[PDB]
């Protein structure tokens, strides 16, 4: 940051000579680790794909990622979840039916 | 292959299969038990032996391997089940069989 | 037997499988030093802007010889005889119209492009005409010769959307090797225009002349 | 460990190998005693990781509920009084089905405390719960410095005043903006913000 040292504007606020402290481990709550990948990724082949994720890949090779969203975003709660989802499905598409 | 949860355990054929490890389903939760003087025991392994025994060992993963890894990818394919009982096939068995060929 | 080396599946960093870099020294084939050569999907468009052409420097050479032959006016022609094979003035333009191409590309100068105008039918084709957009007229002539001999390469987006330039030699080591991907990489992805749509390296890939191709990040 | 991939597993149950799974334990209840005990977990991570341990005091039980919206009692649909009390066929009851699994159960088994419980199936007709409970007596359990808190006598019958997870969810307590209403318990937030204070110095 560096605030200003007024009280508006656009870096607003008491300038104070700073400090930045050690990071919290919870803040790394959401992050990977190879354990979490390893079992995923094999559960995955194990249990392989479901209705609508066979319903979501073929309405992208066949329809484009735009409809595919627009499902997918129904399907799942949101449109942001949805880019994630198909996102996934292109990576399934790509890495196996292809190279 | 017992193991009622079927779930504890489903996942270990593709363990072995990916962690190269050489496995074989079973008849006996019991009799997978008694080898360790449990109750039942679902699982067992060696991760030893004693040069005596080496020898044998590789013989008996072999003819494992043939029968359960070796096959792994081949079986990843074949849906069980869906077997009729035997009013029904004799229906369907004797019907099939005048029908056609008269 | 190549196949087997490389991983289709895999997408490897630019150090641990060649592109420029390791492992595709292993992976050219031939008995004579072949060029790896870097590969790219751009999501880019039909117009014109969103197209990508720049000239990056390799910091080290592609390592084949270039022969030039560059036409020039007045100080400029002295000038071009410090770093040029072929000096030419505005009168050679009739000999090469007649027959003689020994020459890999042409530089010229901008008083030169009048009379450049002419050779443009013959040049055009093999896309050895000058142009401000591929940087072959400056007036700082001089300094230019010294970039495309030390080893500047061309970029040209085809319409097909691939883009494409030669890298270097396989047999170059690894660690010169890095350096010239990250180089046209960076290169790249800046002269990327804004009105192009999300993700701009699409695909990256790099092969030699013979082998197979490995992709990268 | 096998529990975290029974963990990942659960989590597809619109796959291929669950829904096998799904199908022919949920025929295998319903033919079941509508609460029965259960031998063993059927999820034993879940089981475990909301409190469950493999030793004696520790009782699985599982139980079947009915779907659906709470048909308001009353003859003939007749309310008597205001129209906006009139309905009759769209209410829907404070407490989950898992409320009413746990409840069920903590009666069947008052001797027991219920512990937790979690969802394992349904159809369209019931929800399927396994609970998860405790004898306080079983010196197994009143040992142990883990779960004896549970012997205590203010946990008689945590099911039925809304104290095990469930009931916490339904009572809405949780800190925030969100949580108002019904946080410090809302029945009792009412009470404060509509008492009158009067002070023997009028303020």
């Amino acid at each position: 940051t560096v605030k200003t040292g007024i009280a508006i504007g656009l870096n607003k606020g008491k300038k104070v000579t700073s400090m930045t402290p050690a990071p919290k481990i919870s803040y790394k709550k959401g992050a990977a680790s190879n354990r979490t990948k390893f079992v995923r990724s094999l559960v995955r082949e194990i249990a392989g794909l479901s209705p609508y994720e066979r319903r979501l890949i073929d309405l992208i090779r066949n329809s484009g990622e735009k409809r595919a969203r627009k499902v997918a975003k129904k399907r799942l709660g949101s449109f942001t979840r949805a880019k994630a989802k198909v996102e996934e499905m292109n990576n399934i598409i790509a890495a196996s039916r292809r190279h | 292959n017992d193991v009622d949860p079927i779930e504890l355990v489903v996942f270990l054929p593709a363990l072995c299969k990916k962690m190269g490890v050489p496995y074989a389903i079973v008849k006996g939760k019991a009799r997978l038990g008694t080898l360790v003087n449990q109750k039942t025991s679902a699982v067992a392994a060696l991760t030893e032996v004693r040069a005596e025994d080496e020898a044998a060992l590789a013989k008996l993963v072999s003819t494992i391997d043939a029968n359960f890894a070796d096959k792994y990818d081949e079986v990843k394919k074949h849906w069980g089940g869906g077997i009729l009982g035997n009013k029904a096939q004799a229906k369907m068995d004797k019907r099939a069989k005048n029908s056609d060929s008269a | 037997m190549s196949k087997i080396t490389s991983s289709q599946v895999r997408e490897h960093v630019k150090e641990l499988l060649k592109y420029s870099n390791e492992t595709k020294k292993r992976n050219f084939l031939e008995t004579v030093e072949l060029q790896v050569g870097l590969k790219n999907y751009d999501p880019q468009r039909d117009k014109r802007f969103s197209g990508s052409l720049k000239l990056p420097n390799c910091p080290r050479p592609n390592m084949s010889i270039c022969i030039f032959g560059d036409a020039f006016d007045v100080d400029r022609a002295k000038s071009c005889g410090v770093d040029a094979m072929s000096v030419d003035d505005l009168k050679k333009l009739n000999k090469n119209k007649k027959l003689i191409k020994k020459l890999s590309k042409k530089y010229n100068a901008f008083i030169a492009s009048e009379v450049l105008i002419k050779q443009v039918p013959r040049l055009l084709g093999p896309q050895l005409s000058k142009a401000g957009k591929f940087p072959t007229p400056v007036s700082h002539n001089d300094d230019l010769y010294g970039k495309v001999t030390d080893v500047r390469s061309t970029i040209k987006f085809q319409l097909k959307k691939v883009l494409c330039l030669a890298v270097a030699v396989g047999n170059v080591e690894m660690e010169e090797d890095v350096l010239v991907n990250q180089i046209l990489m960076s290169v790249n992805f800046f002269v990327s225009l804004l009105k192009k749509n999300w993700q701009n390296v699409g695909s990256l890939v790099v092969k030699s002349s013979m082998g197979p191709a490995f992709r990268l990040y | 460990g096998a529990y975290k991939y029974l963990e990942e597993l659960q989590r597809k149950k619109q796959s291929d190998v669950l829904r096998f799974l799904q199908r022919v334990r949920v025929w295998e209840y319903r033919q079941k005693n509508v609460i029965h005990r259960a031998a063993r977990p059927t999820r034993p991570d879940k089981a475990r990781r909301l409190g469950y341990k493999a030793k004696q005091g520790f009782v699985i039980y599982r139980v079947r509920v009915r779907r659906g919206n709470r048909k308001r009692p009353v003859p003939k649909g007749a309310t008597y009084g205001k129209p906006t009390n009139q309905g009759v066929n769209e209410l829907k009851y404070q407490r989950s089905l898992r409320a009413t699994a746990e409840e069920r159960v903590g009666r069947r088994a008052a001797n027991l405390r219920v512990l937790n419980s979690y969802w394992v199936n349904q159809d369209s007709t019931y929800k399927y719960f396994e609970v998860i409970l405790v004898d306080p007596q079983h010196k197994a359990i009143r040992r142990d410095a883990r779960y004896n808190w549970i012997c205590d006598p203010v946990h008689k019958h945590r099911e039925a005043r809304g104290l095990t997870a469930t009931g916490k969810k339904s009572r809405g307590i949780n800190k925030g903006h969100k949580f108002n209403n019904t946080k410090a318990g809302r029945r009792k937030t009412w009470k404060r913000q509509n008492t009158l204070s009067l002070w023997r110095y009028r303020k």
